[PDB]
């Protein structure tokens, strides 16, 4: 069908199984002093984390104070200059002998791809740095809130003192 | 190879986020009538803590199951209103999820 | 003429019961 | 179109009567019993007329082929189209139907000329006999 | 929990108190001695 | 939970409002309590009043017969 | 505000689109009068040069682009520290502000009572 | 007296204890969770939450 059937073990655990789970796990721990399914109550025991700390799904694999970059900058500048130079040479190829133009085209793309690889390694280095730009925005917002609070209560205190002087003069 | 129970339970949890899946599951009488399914739903509650929460793909179901948790003391009745209510309350529920995680 | 028209009694909240099954190829 | 037009007007008046009985039941205070009986009988006999007229013009309704308008936009009104163009019973009617099949033992796709046919013939005769018996009983005593 | 109570203006607190105390009981019928009374019971 | 200081502010507002108006001598017997003001004319009545705002006029709250 | 990263991605997408449009114009126009074609291409090349210079002035302006992320990490840590002390200081500031506001409420009440019992004294 | 009364009211409008519990909750919530898992989860949601302009 369109919707896959519920998992099979779901139907094994009634309320009686839930209430008898404590004594079952106590007995299992006493006896113990891929997990084989010898009893229907085994699944409620929390599954163990794999030792490899890896998870595979759909053909893909998955697994501290925040809680030479100049070399990478100059490499990206020279790569951009070389990319412009290669674009000029490739368009010249199109001008004179376009029949073999593709021979350079993908080459240029490789450089673009290498710039994209630098810009990929650069993500775990920008994504966390978003929390930094957030840091200064809430910090400056709270400083503005604080400063307008001592300002307003100081101007209230000044008004009170002026009133006190006015009433003392009228005495 | 045969996937482990981790993979199937995680995929079930992430598929629970679909409104069509929830409507289909609640359409059948014996799914809600059987206490086994709700017992499994309450068993699934323990994934809201790390490091299990780091393995989720769509955080919305995190509330949905919790919302489904509410369904055991709110009633089946209300099944018809489920798509409308999720569409209407998506903004504030997304905001509260962001407050729970992004802050 | 027409004494009174009918009040709109639409029920969009009705969930419908369309059976879906031939999805797998 | 004439048959569907009559179907339309009669269904419209039936819906009007339903709206009536609705807005006189929605009041916090229940009216007198007799008014409720009158409304019930009128609306229910009107439903009977609806059923009979629907039964009369089955051929005109069957001949008609449903097609959406060229001017009607489905991109924006697909929900409205799918509200109207789906027609399954409420589940409590289909499970009632299944419970009625199970309780009666009736099932109508394999029946053939053996025991059920001799039972079918042996049922006709009780009805005719009872009708004749009650005609005789009515004739026995002068009711005029 | 108290940050909602302590951040709403009185114009919205009054209907909240009215609905909490039910119909008929006005928002001003509460007695200060009575108030510290139920405060004492709820503090236990 | 702000109820105590809201009632105190209501009592203060009622007191200043009745200070605004020249109360009659037969109404000199007044009491202030729980955001309410009590005027008890013996063998006549006991009227309890309050106000919502300093600019808003007083409104009837409660009455008791003596 | 818009993030330096998002602007850099918009800029490189616009640069790619500009190159695609320029080469499309070259491919579909080679053969238009030579003077108009040359003028349009000069405009396109000026656009290329300008896009290149915004690229250069944006990639060197990522804040801390030449700063190693670990001193980014001590500065962040000490930022949360001094933050902890600044909300602490705000907690004493607001508590003593409430204390003076309560002192102000008490003298208001005393003065109001004095007015009331003075104007009803006679 | 009137004007100082509205000064008192507006000062009371700006917040006491509720703000300090909220700041506390922020501090233990931040201390409990490590930044590595948060950054990994943010990177993994960057593709899903952020709708690309080229997704037809």
């Amino acid at each position: 069908s369109l919707y896959p059937p519920p998992p099979p073990y779901v139907k094994f655990f009634t309320q009686s199984n839930l209430e008898k789970l404590p004594k079952y796990k106590e007995k299992k721990a006493a006896s113990a002093k891929e997990e084989e399914i010898t009893c229907a109550l085994d699944y409620l025991i929390p599954p163990p984390m794999p030792k490899n700390q890896q998870y595979r799904a759909f053909g893909s694999i998955w697994q501290e104070n925040e809680s030479n970059y100049q070399y990478k900058i100059q490499e990206l500048r020279k790569l951009l200059k070389s990319l412009l130079l290669n674009y000029l040479e490739l368009i010249g190829v199109l001008s004179i002998n376009p029949d073999m133009y593709e021979r350079k085209v993908e080459n240029i793309r490789t450089i673009l791809v290498n710039i994209h690889h630098l810009l990929n390694e650069y993500r775990p280095h920008q994504s966390r740095e978003s929390l930094i730009m957030l840091l200064e925005e809430q910090l400056e917002y709270k400083r503005g809130e604080i400063r307008e609070i001592e300002q307003v209560c100081k101007q209230v205190h000044d008004k009170l003192t002026s009133i006190q002087d006015t009433l003392r003069t009228g005495s | 190879p045969l996937p482990t129970r981790f993979e199937v339970e995680l995929e079930f949890i992430q598929s629970l986020a679909n409104i069509q899946y929830v409507t289909y599951l609640l359409t059948q009488q014996q799914i809600w009538k059987s206490p086994n399914f709700k017992n499994y739903l309450k068993y699934l509650e323990y994934w809201c803590n790390p490091p299990y929460s780091q393995c989720i793909v769509y955080p919305n179901c995190l509330f949905i199951l919790k919302l489904l948790n509410g369904f055991m003391e709110s009633a089946l009745e209300g099944l018809d209103e489920l798509p409308k209510i999720i569409q209407l309350q998506g903004p504030q529920w997304m905001n509260e999820m962001v407050e729970r995680w992004a802050n | 003429p027409s004494y009174s028209p009918t009040s709109p009694s639409y029920s969009p909240t009705s969930p419908s019961y369309s059976p879906t099954s031939p999805s797998y190829s | 179109g004439q048959a569907l037009d009559a179907v339309r007007m009669r269904l419209a008046q039936l819906t009007h009567s339903l709206r009536r009985i609705r807005d006189e039941m929605s009041k916090a205070e229940l009216p007198q019993w007799y008014t409720l009986q009158s409304q019930l009988n009128v609306t229910l006999s009107q439903l009977v007329s609806v059923t009979s007229t629907l039964q009369h013009f089955q051929e005109t309704l069957d001949s008609t082929v449903v097609y959406p308008l060229p001017k009607f936009p489905t991109t924006s009104h697909e929900s409205l189209v799918t509200t109207l163009l789906r027609k399954k019973n409420i589940p409590e009617v289909d499970e009632w139907m299944k419970y009625v099949r199970e309780t009666s033992g009736v099932t109508t796709a394999l029946l053939k000329d053996e025991e059920i046919e001799k039972l079918l013939q042996q049922d006709r005769e009780i009805t005719n006999w009872a009708r004749t018996t009650f005609r005789n009983e009515y004739g026995k005593h002068d009711f005029k | 929990p108290h940050e909602i109570y302590g951040s709403m203006p009185l114009e919205q607190l009054i209907p909240i108190i009215l609905r909490q105390r039910g119909p008929g009981f006005k928002f001003v019928d509460l007695n200060e001695k009575e108030l510290q009374n139920e405060i004492k019971q709820l503090g236990s | 939970g702000l109820i105590l200081q809201r009632l105190k502010d209501l009592n203060l507002t009622v007191s200043i409002k009745i200070a605004l108006m020249n109360i009659p001598k037969p109404l000199n017997s007044y009491h202030i309590k729980n955001g309410r003001i009590y005027f008890t004319v013996p063998n006549e009545f006991e009227i309890q009043l309050s106000t919502v705002n300093r600019q808003s006029p007083l409104f009837f709250v409660d009455l008791k017969l003596l | 505000m818009t993030d330096r990263l998002t602007q850099l991605q918009i800029c490189l997408d616009q640069m790619t689109e500009q190159f695609c449009a320029t080469l499309n114009y070259i491919d579909k126009n080679h053969g238009v009068p030579p003077e108009e074609f040359s003028n349009t291409i000069d405009e396109l090349s000026t656009d290329i040069i300008l896009k290149t210079r915004q690229i250069n002035k944006l990639i060197d302006s990522l804040p801390g682009v030449d700063v190693s992320a670990e001193e980014q990490l001590r500065k962040i840590d000490m930022l949360q520290k001094k933050l902890v002390e600044v909300e602490d200081e705000k907690i004493e500031a607001i508590k003593k502000k409430e204390k003076l506001l309560r002192h102000v409420d008490s003298l208001i009440e005393d003065f109001v009572d004095g007015i009331a019992n003075s104007k009803k004294s006679t | 007296l009137e004007i100082l009364n509205e000064c008192h009211d507006e000062l009371k409008a700006l917040p006491l204890e509720q703000v300090e519990f909220e700041k506390n909750t922020i501090l233990q919530q931040r201390s409990k969770i490590n930044s590595t898992e948060l950054l990994d989860y943010a990177t993994k949601l960057s593709k899903f939450t952020k709708i690309p302009p080229t997704f037809d």
